């Protein structure tokens, strides 16, 4: 392919397995997971861009639009449980285990 | 030439940010009726000089902080930006010319936050923290304003290229057929760089996040902020007071264009000189529902306005 | 080859300040001097970021005037600065731009 | 050594991506992706995508980042593991880096070339204007299904985070 | 007839930006579709070459297609300079 | 006055443009020399380098069909100066 | 009075002149007396690249005008 | 919430999936999920206590984690065809990441832990969505994607998804939990008959609707959540409890009741490929299914468990409740085998 | 698509973006229009199962011109080849290659 794509995929392969680990804190997978989108949009656009792709152009906008989007409901949803615990462990988000 | 030309840019504007400080001392001191900087060399032509070597002489406080990274990467991410906003001003030659150097210096812009952000932070006590939020809040709030304000101008300009600001007002200033959205751009970039009525995190009573803190390293948080504000009043020129630029005596250019910078800086100085300073909520206030509401309507009108009219300014 | 070098001058000399800051003072020897969540602010974070992604959708407008669709163009131009203020007027109206407890 | 400087930008991309997926304390793991989103800019800019590259700086880092950072300040109350993930992601990196610099061949699921990736690039161009920003261009005159879902999306966004957060 | 009289001199005196931020919108709007010279700015977008005129090969039925550029066929861009 | 001005940019665009398109004919004619030149230089060195090698053809397409196919950057400076090859990969890209 | 505050504003004003007259002067030193060339799109760059070659000198600012035809 | 509100959002939900359904574009496609994902959350949160929050958390994380490996398969695929055409795939290893995507959006063992917990946290009306609804949007991709997808992969993912589904609901007591382990089993079905005739997977996909509907619907009459609670409906409701008896024997594939139908069909096409192993297997794991099922009759309706005192003022009131389609559901998920050859409508 | 509505309403909604062949701005061709033009039409309502093996050849030209490796295997072989007789004193560059 490219020696970009070796380094830019293994990005993604990198903030996946931190994604799927989690240590102590909610708030570093989200990270994780945008560290995830933006490895989607240099790979994205590198593609588009190199091939010509002319209106494909607009594709990498809408993912970022999109995916912060997303981001913002992750980050509501950490609020809310700062706000039940006062804090964001992941260790807390055990009650329905039965 | 170029390493010759970026230290041609950067040691004038050190010094041109040393010498407002002493501008702005005696201009609000002859506004109130007193002289202010008048004995530290002739009319207190050295008075700069004298504060400089003060600050960076002064043992720096740098108490138990919490990372102690976070406190060096502050002030170097602050004046690293600042200066870093220059480099595509048309004046009338750009140093670097950008095809959207107006989409630059936003993002340069919108990175400064951070500097406040992490001050917080280093700092190590919570009542900081607090601080550095609320400048936070205020600073991507008027932001928001900036980019649909800049938005809408650049539909009568044609495209994001700084120098083409030049062409588009070699007729009259954008300022007549824009007076709206200047009135609305010149108060957010008092908002953004924390110019009263706006000075919140100055606003003694009420709170800063550079109050930790002292000699040297505070000094780079001083220089940085007034290098903005000199950096906002020439991007306003450039914007609304559009000079005209003859190519075969481009020093004509300049003499004016660092007249009209010159002068919207001293309105920074003038109109600190004269209100009292807005509330936190009363200033949020002032942007979600008196200028966003404006910027919005301002926004269609002129998407639609050189069409009807039909004067699409080209592209290139 | 130029905004590299743009970019190395400006933080390359930020650093030797702050270094100097740091230590310039430090040659007087001094003596050793010994020895909450607020949720409407959450929300002002989260306003901006979804209004500024809204704005990303904006900044295209000046290439979109030179297409030969100006009324598919013009359509959709007012159709997101209309939404991006129903996106306004809904905060409004359910008291989100308030900072009374 | 400058005709790699994309190659050389994405060995500093994969190494941020360690410094956060290695899950430091927030505050140093949303610095890596500062970093790491500064240098993707730089990888995208030098494809000919400036519009692209920059709208990361202004959504991305100074978007959406600066409310990860605001968002910890407010919400985080300011190890081995940490100090083993990120040695050994660098010395996975490392030893990548070093097989597709000594064989310029390297088969990971696929098969990765390390020519250089200026050998890609199209000779020719020769336009009044800037493929990327016609695209782009393109969302208005073009993309009106795309922007009346996106717009419903956002619009519903504002919504759905005022009921998620109001508690009651 | 008296009550939008009666509404409008209330919110003039009470809310002076909302009504300036609806009355400038509502314009925006509305004048695009009545003005004359809308169709001006299609006419001209279409005028803008961006692209090589690729010549057509000529089969002898086309007495349309100008031989040379300075030929009196094809469309004329006389209306532009008046305007 | 905004309205006027527009408009006269818009006709001093279209004469800018077709300045270019009677320039479009000759600047084609010779990028069209010069990328075949470029080809056969390879072409002729790439004998030179692979003469005795195990099974080796000169000059063989990896298409398979016939057609003219752009070539790409790899192909056309692929041993030229690093200085011109940096010139035609990021020479636009880094100019200011 | 008033007018003492001018010294302290012309020397604010001549450190902002200098920077703006500097690259204007700096650019012609190296264009051979020109403005350098501005290329904001792919056809200009192709031009100035045409230029450096078609110069003799690897020098994009050196024109060539009809006295280099036969 | 305000009623005006919720709607908006529940016609957002069916945007998102009919976004899904009706694209031919991978863009699109991703935009529907995550345009679903969107507008659900809410609705998971209505009644704002710790399991909510908790259960949406869960969700995000796992919905939010399947998008991003979608994005990343649509991107591959891209790469390898430069095309965005809703269709097989052209590389095998964007294939494998589309497949686990969509396994981690229906809840298809091994990514099934979050299925229990979830529809656990929320009330009975959200999980009917999280268990009805949400499972059409990524039906459709599969249903489109099938000649590429990998026959191990997708195999492999019904055979666990039937015995976990199964041993995971010989141990519940909680009826949100028994109907979460019940949709995993069926999964299972919905997917092994896909490579061979895609058709089977609309017609199970379609009866396991209407039965789990009426089954949510049903709890939801009577506010019951628990086994012990649901076995006082005889004391109140005793046509309620005949009602549910049908319908959990059909559910289990009792003859000859509609549940039957999809096991029916799907053993039929499974066999004409000469598949024999496998379907035995799966009619034989299905048991388990029937057990628990059973389990809740002889709590509910064939038997009469101990009632309380208060329970004779609860006879002075009627159900107040909807129970919307509750007569027409139940009747189409126990009296419809006669009508078996119906299912060509689906081709 | 699941549910085929812009075929059956004459509206297209994202079909415009789908390939890259399709009608863009400006005329601005992709780099491999040629080819994905020829794939296309070759493998047009036949179904995928005879386009898998009787437009094979039209789609292995369009995969080159998408990802280059028969075309960066071909030019890592000349440089080894040429690198070798680099260091040994029986290659001499030409003028215009340094
Ligand atoms: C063929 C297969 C046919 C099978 C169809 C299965 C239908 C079964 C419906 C379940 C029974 C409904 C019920 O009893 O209420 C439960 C529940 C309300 O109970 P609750 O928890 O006590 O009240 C919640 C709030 O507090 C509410 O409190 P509130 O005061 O704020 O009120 C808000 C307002 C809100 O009013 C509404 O609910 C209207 C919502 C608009 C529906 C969209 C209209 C579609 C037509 C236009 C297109 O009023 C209501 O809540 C009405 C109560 C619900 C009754 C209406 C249910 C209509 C379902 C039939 C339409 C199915 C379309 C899919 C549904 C959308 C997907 C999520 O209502 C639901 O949300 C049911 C969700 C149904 C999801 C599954 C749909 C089936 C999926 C298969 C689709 C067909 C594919 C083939
Ligand atoms: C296509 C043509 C199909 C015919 C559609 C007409 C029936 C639907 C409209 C009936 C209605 O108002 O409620 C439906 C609908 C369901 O409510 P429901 O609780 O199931 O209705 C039964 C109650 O007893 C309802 O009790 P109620 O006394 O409160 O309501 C009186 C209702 C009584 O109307 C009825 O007769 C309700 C029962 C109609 C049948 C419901 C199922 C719809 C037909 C589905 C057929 C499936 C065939 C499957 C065949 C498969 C084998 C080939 O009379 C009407 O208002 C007729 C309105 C005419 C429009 O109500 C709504 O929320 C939507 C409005
Ligand atoms: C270094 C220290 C930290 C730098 C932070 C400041 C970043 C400056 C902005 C990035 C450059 C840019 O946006 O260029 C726009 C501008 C936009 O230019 P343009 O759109 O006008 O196009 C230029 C060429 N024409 C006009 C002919 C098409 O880019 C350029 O001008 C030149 C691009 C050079 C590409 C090389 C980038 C290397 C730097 C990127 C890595 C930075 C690491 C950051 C570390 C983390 C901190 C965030
Ligand atoms: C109300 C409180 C805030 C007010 C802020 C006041 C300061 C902002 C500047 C407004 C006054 C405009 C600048 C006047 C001084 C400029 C001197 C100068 O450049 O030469 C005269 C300039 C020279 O012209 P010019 O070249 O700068 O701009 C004219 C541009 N064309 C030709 C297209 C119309 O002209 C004037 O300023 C006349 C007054
Ligand atoms: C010539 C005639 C011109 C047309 C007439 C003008 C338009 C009529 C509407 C103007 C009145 C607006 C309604 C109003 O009175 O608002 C008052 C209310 C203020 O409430 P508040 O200040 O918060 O009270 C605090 C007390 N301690 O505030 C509110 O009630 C909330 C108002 C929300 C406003 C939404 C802002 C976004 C819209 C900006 C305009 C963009 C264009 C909109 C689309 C236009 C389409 C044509
Ligand atoms: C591909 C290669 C994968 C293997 C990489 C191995 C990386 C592990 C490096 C060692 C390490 O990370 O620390 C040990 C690990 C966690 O650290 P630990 O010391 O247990 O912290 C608490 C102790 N009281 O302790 C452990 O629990 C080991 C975790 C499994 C490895
Ligand atoms: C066809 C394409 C265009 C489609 C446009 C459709 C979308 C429009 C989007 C509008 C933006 C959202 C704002 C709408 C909400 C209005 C504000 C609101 O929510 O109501 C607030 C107000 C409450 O009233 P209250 O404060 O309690 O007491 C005082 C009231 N006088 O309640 C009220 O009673 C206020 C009165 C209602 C506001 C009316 C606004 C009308 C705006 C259109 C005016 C157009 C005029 C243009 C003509 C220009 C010519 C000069
Ligand atoms: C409550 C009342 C609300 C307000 C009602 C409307 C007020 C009047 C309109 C003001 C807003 C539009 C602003 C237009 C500014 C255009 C500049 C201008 O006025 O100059 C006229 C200009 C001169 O023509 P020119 O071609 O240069 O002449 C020499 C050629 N050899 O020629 C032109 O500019 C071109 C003509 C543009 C016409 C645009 C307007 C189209 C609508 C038709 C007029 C009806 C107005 C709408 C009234 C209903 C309001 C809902
Ligand atoms: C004193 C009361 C006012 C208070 C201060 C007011 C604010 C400060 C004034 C604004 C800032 C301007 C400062 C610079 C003015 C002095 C420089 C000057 O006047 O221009 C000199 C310029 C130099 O000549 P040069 O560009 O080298 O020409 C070479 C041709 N081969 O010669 C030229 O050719 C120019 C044409
Ligand atoms: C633990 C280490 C983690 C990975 C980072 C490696 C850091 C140390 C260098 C070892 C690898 C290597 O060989 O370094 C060398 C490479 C340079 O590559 P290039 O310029 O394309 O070489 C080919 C071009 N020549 C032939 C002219 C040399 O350095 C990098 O790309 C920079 C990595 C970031 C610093």
């Amino acid at each position: 392919m490219s020696m970009v794509y070796m380094n830019i995929m293994m990005a993604f392969t990198v903030s996946l397995v931190g994604l799927l680990m989690y240590r102590s804190h909610l708030m570093s997978s989200l990270l994780c997971l945008e560290g995830m989108m933006l490895s989607l949009f240099v790979m994205a656009a590198l593609t588009i861009l190199n091939s010509h792709f002319t209106l494909a152009s607009m594709m990498p906008i809408i993912l970022l639009v999109f995916a912060a989007c997303e981001a913002a409901l992750g980050l509501s949803l950490l609020v809310m449980v700062s706000n039940t615990y006062g804090t964001d462990y992941v260790q807390n988000l055990n009650l329905l285990q039965c | 030439m170029f390493m010759i030309n970026i230290l041609m840019l950067i040691i004038p504007i050190l010094l041109a940010v040393a010498f407002l400080t002493l501008v702005e001392r005696k201009v609000l001191g002859y506004m109130q009726l007193r002289k202010g900087p008048n004995v530290v060399g002739p009319y207190g032509l050295l008075q700069p000089i004298a504060d400089a070597i003060k600050l960076f002489i002064k043992e720096p406080l740098r108490p138990a902080t919490s990372s102690a990274s976070m406190f060096i990467l502050a002030p170097i991410m602050a004046l690293g930006l600042a200066l870093t906003m220059w480099i595509p001003l048309p004046m009338p030659y750009p140093l670097i010319n950008m095809n959207l150097g107006v989409l630059f210096m936003l993002a340069m812009s919108s990175l400064a936050v951070y500097s406040i952000l992490w001050s917080g932070w280093a700092s190590n006590s919570k009542y900081a923290l607090i601080g550095a939020l609320r400048a936070v809040a205020q600073t991507i709030s008027y932001e928001v304003t900036l980019a649909i304000i800049l938005l809408s101008v650049l539909l009568m300009s044609g495209s994001f290229t700084l120098s083409t600001l030049i062409t588009t007002q070699e007729q009259m200033w954008l300022i007549l057929p824009a007076w709206p959205l200047a009135m609305m751009w010149f108060i957010s970039t008092l908002a953004e760089t924390n110019r009263a009525p706006f000075d919140l995190t100055e606003g003694e009573s009420e709170l800063g996040f550079n109050v930790e803190y002292a000699a040297g390293p505070f000094a780079l948080f001083f220089m940085a902020e007034y290098a903005n504000i000199i950096m906002m009043n020439i991007f306003t020129a450039i914007l609304f007071l559009g000079t005209s630029h003859n190519p075969h005596m481009p020093e004509l250019y300049t003499i004016n264009f660092t007249i009209k910078s010159l002068l919207l800086t001293m309105s920074f100085l003038w109109i600190r000189a004269s209100y009292p300073r807005f509330r936190y909520d009363q200033l949020m206030h002032l942007l979600w529902k008196n200028f966003l509401p404006l910027t919005l309507a301002l926004c269609m009108w002129h998407v639609s306005l050189p069409i009807l009219t039909s004067g699409i300014p080209p592209q290139t | 080859m130029n905004l590299m070098l743009a970019l190395l001058t400006n933080f390359t000399l930020a650093t030797l300040l702050v270094i100097i800051a740091f230590w310039l003072p430090q040659l007087n020897v001094y003596s050793e001097k010994t020895s909450p969540f607020s949720m409407k602010f959450f929300l002002v974070a989260i306003t901006f970021l979804l209004f500024d992604l809204e704005i990303a959708l904006l900044l295209p407008l000046p290439w979109a005037s030179q297409t030969a669709n100006l009324n598919t163009m013009l359509t959709m131009a007012l159709f997101l600065i209309i939404l991006l203020a129903v996106s306004l007027a809904y905060e409004w109206t359910q008291k989100g731009l308030e900072w009374t407890e | 050594m400058m005709l790699y400087i994309v190659f050389i930008l994405s060995v500093i991309f994969v190494m941020g991506f360690v410094g956060f997926s290695s899950k430091p304390s927030p505050i140093y793991g949303g610095l890596g992706l500062i970093v790491s989103g500064g240098v993707g800019c730089g990888i995208v800019l030098n494809f000919g995508g400036s519009f692209l590259g920059l709208m990361v700086f202004l959504i991305y880092l100074g978007g959406m980042m600066v409310v990860f950072g605001y968002t910890t300040a407010m919400a985080t109350e300011q190890n081995k593991a940490v100090l083993g993930a990120f040695v050994t992601g660098l010395l996975m990196e490392f030893f990548m880096v070093y097989y597709v610099l000594k064989d310029k061949e390297v088969e990971v699921v696929f098969e990765f070339n390390g020519l250089g990736d200026w050998v890609i690039y199209d000779t020719g161009d020769s336009g009044f204007f800037s493929e990327e920003a016609m695209g782009i261009a393109a969302l208005y005159s073009y993309g009106t299904w795309l922007v009346i879902v996106t717009g419903w999306s956002l619009l519903i966004g504002v919504v759905v985070i005022m009921e998620i957060t109001r508690g009651n | 007839a008296e009550r939008v009289a009666a509404f409008l001199k209330n919110v003039w005196a009470k809310e002076p930006v909302l009504v300036a931020s609806f009355a400038i919108a509502g314009l925006a709007v509305i004048l695009p579709t009545l003005s004359p010279y809308t169709k001006y700015s299609l006419m001209i977008n279409r005028a803008t070459p961006y692209n090589y005129p690729v010549p057509l090969r000529d089969d002898g039925n086309m007495p349309d297609v100008p031989s040379h550029p300075q030929d009196p066929q094809g469309p004329s861009l006389e209306w532009l300079k008046r305007l | 006055s905004m309205m006027k001005w527009n408009r006269e940019r818009r006709r001093l665009q279209i004469e800018d443009f077709e300045a270019r398109i009677a320039l479009m004919p000759l600047l084609q004619a010779e990028k069209d020399r010069r990328v075949l030149q470029m080809l056969r230089e390879n072409l002729e060195e790439e004998a030179t380098v692979m003469k005795d090698v195990p099974g080796w053809k000169v000059g063989e397409s990896v298409f398979h069909t016939t057609r003219w196919v752009t070539p790409m950057m790899g192909e056309l400076y692929g041993l030229r100066a690093s200085e011109e090859v940096l010139s035609a990969t990021y020479g636009f890209i880094w100019y200011t | 009075m008033w007018f003492e505050v001018l010294p302290g504003i012309a020397v604010m004003g001549v450190c902002l002149f200098i920077p703006g007259m500097a690259t204007a002067r700096i650019h012609r030193f190296s264009n051979g007396g020109k403005e350098k060339r501005v290329a904001h799109y792919p056809y200009q760059w192709y031009l100035m690249e045409r230029d450096r070659r078609v110069s003799g000198v690897n020098r994009s600012y050196v024109s060539k005008g009809l006295e280099n035809i036969d | 919430m305000n009623p005006i509100i919720f709607i908006i959002i529940l016609l957002t939900i069916m945007l998102g999936t009919i976004i899904v359904m009706i694209s031919s574009h991978w863009l699109l496609v991703w935009i529907g999920f995550e345009m679903n994902m969107l507008a659900i959350i809410p609705i998971m949160m209505k009644n704002h206590n710790p399991r909510a929050t908790e259960a949406s958390t869960k969700y995000f994380l796992t919905q939010s984690t399947a998008s991003m490996l979608l994005m990343m398969a649509v991107i591959i695929n891209l790469m390898f065809s430069g095309q965005w055409t809703v269709m097989k795939l052209f590389n095998p290893m964007a294939s494998m990441l589309m497949t686990m995507a969509l396994a981690m959006k229906l809840g298809m063992a091994p990514f099934h832990f979050w299925v229990p917990e979830v529809t656990q946290g929320i009330p009975l009306s959200s999980g009917l969505i999280l268990l009805t609804w949400q499972k059409l949007a990524p039906m459709s991709v599969l249903y489109q994607i099938f000649p590429s997808i990998n026959l191990n992969l997708i195999l492999t993912l019904s055979v666990l998804s039937i015995l976990i589904g199964g041993w995971g609901g010989l141990n519940q007591t909680q009826l949100r939990k028994i109907m979460a382990y019940s949709s995993i089993a069926h999964m299972g079905w919905m997917t092994a008959v896909l490579p061979y005739n895609p058709t089977m997977t609309l017609l199970n996909l379609i009866i396991y609707i209407i039965m789990t509907s009426t089954m949510f619907t049903m709890f939801m009459a009577n506010s019951t959540t628990t086994t012990l609670s649901l076995s006082h409906t005889w004391n109140k409701t005793p046509i309620m409890t005949v009602l549910i008896l049908a319908t959990l024997l059909s559910m289990g594939g009792l003859p000859p009741l509609s549940g039957f139908m999809p096991k029916w069909m799907i053993i039929q096409e499974m066999t004409k490929n000469n598949s024999i192993i496998l379907p035995t297997f799966m009619a034989i794991t299905a048991l388990l299914n029937l057990y628990f099922y059973m389990r809740l009759t002889y709590s509910t309706t064939l038997t009469m468990f101990p009632s309380t005192n208060n329970m004779k003022m609860k006879w002075q009131f009627p159900l107040m409740k909807k129970m919307t389609f509750l007569p027409t559901m139940v009747v189409l998920s126990t009296m419809m085998l006669p009508l078996t050859p119906m299912l060509s409508v689906l081709e | 698509p699941f549910f085929d509505v812009q075929k059956r309403l004459g509206v297209d909604l994202d079909r415009w973006m789908t390939i890259q062949s399709a009608e863009q701005p400006h005329k601005i061709p992709s780099r491999c229009h040629a080819f994905e033009k020829e794939w296309i039409e070759c493998a047009h309502g036949i179904g995928s199962i005879r386009a898998e093996k009787e437009c094979k050849i039209e789609f292995e030209d369009f995969r080159e011109c998408l990802l280059r490796q028969k075309t960066m295997k071909r030019l890592h072989a000349i440089r080894r080849q040429r690198e070798k007789l680099i260091k040994e004193g029986k290659y001499t560059p030409p003028p215009h290659h340094s």
